[PDB]
RNA sequence: GUAGUCAUAUGCUUGUCUCAAAGAUUAAGCCAUGCAUGUCUAAGUAUAAGCAAUUUAUACAGUGAAACUGCGAAUGGCUCAUUAAAUCAGUUAUCGUUUAUUUGAUAGUUCCUUUACUACAUGGUAUAACUGUGGUAAUUCUAGAGCUAAUACAUGCUUAAAAUCUCGACCCUUUGGAAGAGAGUAUUUAUUAGAUGAUGAUUCAUAAUAACUUUUCGAAUCGCAUGGCCUUGUGCUGGCGAUGGUUCAUUCAAAUUUCUGCCCUAUCAACUUUCGAUGGUAGGAUAGUGGCCUACCAUGGUUUCAACGGGUAACGGGAAUAAGGGUUCGAUUCCGGAGAGGGAGCCUGAGAAACGGCUACCACAUCCAAGGAAGGCAGCAGGCGCGCAAAUUACCCAAUCCUAAUUCAGGGAGGUAGUGACAAUAAAUAACGAUACAGGGCCCAUUCGGGUCUUGUAAUUGGAAUGAGUACAAUGUAAAUACCUUAACGAGGUUGGA
């Protein structure tokens, strides 16, 4: 193909996105970042389509251009119309003081998540590679592309940290292991929350792992899709739609019009 | 006369000022002038008519109830700086738009076939509107306003 | 037979309503006419009132002219013309390959000349732009004159001594004191790591390690934030970003890549080997994998599961519901290779087999004071043509998307129209009623019988029927926003038979 694309097709924008098919042609194009392509919510989005803040396009122009700084993203200042803000993230609206998650639905749609000035300090990472680098030193780094120096070594590759972001601290990590509470981050089974059961290795090229959860379902998926969202139970953050747990349409029917 | 019922509202501090959609009722009369629309809405809110922008209205199947959106901004000088070049000509404040496309293509034409020397005359003679001209007219509305 | 054709067939032509189609279809007929990827500050360059426009920062205000910049301009967009080929689908990580983009990170060992290191009160240039002097049938022409920049060339000791790295006695407890313990990287190999990261995995790393590499590296940034520190000038204080570099993975990628699948055909039997048919190997290219080639040889092996092979103008093909049914989608090909006179070579670069960069060549193919000096719009429209086949060279970038430099650049995106049975729909547009007056009716199959009985007013009543204009803002093309939707203000005239 002649080059790199560059561009992004209203019909070809993620639903994910929730987005208007009548809308326009196009859709604002996620930015090289922390959180790949289909997995990322541009700002414009998020206050456009998503808070409601922002409105026409201009709108959005006026937010992150002017010399106030309104958005905050894990306690950094952003200004560009499309930041692929990603999972597990946290975003500040400077002028509210408001304080979001950036997690899926139980159904796969971006939820924001409001937030206690409490746990808008700390955000949850996970483990992407560990190795040592330059000068006998030891490096982990999380799927939010942060890049750690001197880490604990008790932390197996397939971690999760709880990141302090006030003092850009560690704190009660947690590996993925027969017994913990997780997030799937991407499936036909994402934003379910449950108890890992096991996970079978087949090595030939893809490892699968097992869950339960509140009505005690059987889930099935690969591990690059658990995210631990807590270690023995207890979740580490407060979730979207009430438990992540989603309901048959049937269990829909019968919570909302009792059928 | 009429009666407007207020429906969704939000509150954005960032560019200052609340959206809200408008039902208003006018079973009898026609279509709600926006301008009438304007003043009967200040003052349900309590607030200078002119910080009070409304736009976009329909009017269901002949029944007299038509809805809008508008909004509320606390200082006309924020208003002033957010609002869109084309709302302020429609209130009557910042004014003209005439039409740069064909010459601005034409200049492009000549420019594009120039050195410095002479580019900088013709730049002196392409249709105005500056921006910088845009700001100074948005200015002179901030000084020689004042009120309510 | 029957007529009808719920056949057309086109062949005749009429209120209000719109989800709204229209030279891919011929030839992959091209550029009439219309037309056209450049750009910004906290941010890099502007005149001590000859960019200069103010105005009085004031040693460098804005303020911009122009330039320098520095960016994209390898994006698309139209084009199968090819192509029976992995094209393409899955289906490969790539121990085999490259990587801007984006972050993240981030970098003490550069002397140690035998510190006039000079001394960094951070170098040198070079230039425009610029004033000008010009030329010429005439250039994106250009000449010669001068200028000046600089986030550009070109640099460049990093002191204030004994630099700074790296042991650590020791106490001396902390301020640790620590003695005296010892001393950077792109580019090479070559060993050693690696027992003491990792893989199935490693000669893996990331180690070193020396060497030895016309080879790097390494902010002569600017921006506000200069008030705290002591000093009192000082030393700082740099804050914070802008402006960099660094390598890694950071998406960016591609780029391979297994693993299923084009039409028929055995009347395809056989195929493929001079350099590749194979293996395997030396190298070399390749940026980097590869017979890809240099060789060098292996004879390979493919194959009736038809292989060689043949033949199918072949450019080419995603959603979801769903007892049952209900239905439907993405939207005229999701997908996805090959063209932008011929040829050639070349171009950018992170990044092109660069269409729309060249050249030069050919060709066409053009202007002309004679001389020279053009020119390839299946990214549009347009006239020819073609000639099967379809709307103005509308409106806006109102969105929503685009690019994009610190803004609100620019978006031939998109949108909006119109046109437009286009396919069209809709299917709703003079009747409601006052009275008189009354001939007798008027119909039958009717032949005569029968039926019985309003029917004309070219009579006199009905509401301030209604239509059409007028602010009316407007879902509203922030402009279509008076054209919508209002609202109202007003406001009825085929046949046959004399």
């Amino acid at each position: 193909a002649r080059g790199p694309k560059k561009h992004l097709k209203r019909i070809n924008a993620p639903k994910s996105w929730m987005l208007n098919k009548l809308g326009g042609i196009w859709a604002t194009r996620p930015s090289q970042g922390p959180h790949k392509l289909r997995e990322s919510l541009p700002l414009s989005v998020l206050l456009k389509e998503r808070l409601n803040y922002a409105l026409n396009g201009r709108d959005v122009t006026l937010i992150l251009n002017d010399k106030e700084q309104n958005v905050f993203v894990d306690g950094k200042v952003r200004r560009d119309k499309g930041y692929p803000t990603g999972l597990m993230d946290v975003v500040r609206i400077e002028k509210t003081d408001q304080s979001f998650r950036i997690l899926y639905d139980t159904k796969g749609r971006f939820v924001l998540k409001s937030l206690s000035k409490e746990e808008a300090k700390y955000k949850l990472l996970k483990v992407t590679a560990k190795a040592i680098g330059p000068n006998q030193i030891p490096y982990i780094v999380t799927h939010d592309s942060r890049t750690i120096r001197f880490p604990n070594p008790e932390i197996k590759i397939g971690d999760t940290l709880k990141y302090d972001l006030v003092n850009n601290k560690i704190e009660n990590f947690a590996h993925l292991e027969s017994g913990n509470v997780c997030y799937i981050q991407q499936g036909n089974n994402i934003g379910r929350v449950g108890i890992i059961q096991h996970i079978e290795k087949h090595q030939g090229s893809f490892d699968i792992c097992h869950v339960k959860d509140a009505k005690g379902n059987a889930f099935a998926t690969r591990l690059g899709n658990i995210f631990v969202l807590g270690q023995g139970k207890k979740s580490w953050i407060e979730l979207p739609s009430g438990d992540g747990v989603r309901e048959t349409i049937l269990e829909e029917r019968k919570r909302k019009f009792s059928y | 006369t009429i009666v407007i019922r207020t429906k969704k509202i939000l509150v954005n501090p960032l560019l200052s000022r609340r959206q809200l959609s408008l039902d208003v009722l006018h079973p009898d009369s026609p279509t709600a002038s926006k301008e009438k629309i304007r003043e009967e809405l200040a003052k349900q809110l309590k607030v200078d008519a002119r910080n009070v922008v409304v736009y976009g209205f329909s009017t269901q199947y002949g029944g007299g109830k038509s809805t809008g959106f508008a909004l509320v901004y606390d200082n006309q000088q924020y208003l002033l700086k957010y609002e869109p070049n084309y709302r302020l000509r429609k209130v009557k404040i910042l004014g003209e738009k005439p039409n740069t496309r064909r010459s601005f293509k034409e200049l492009k034409r000549k420019i594009k076939r120039t050195s410095g020397k002479a580019i900088t005359k013709l730049l002196s003679e392409k249709k105005g509107d500056t921006w910088a001209s845009v700001q100074s007219k948005k200015s002179d509305h901030l000084k020689n306003f004042v009120a309510k």
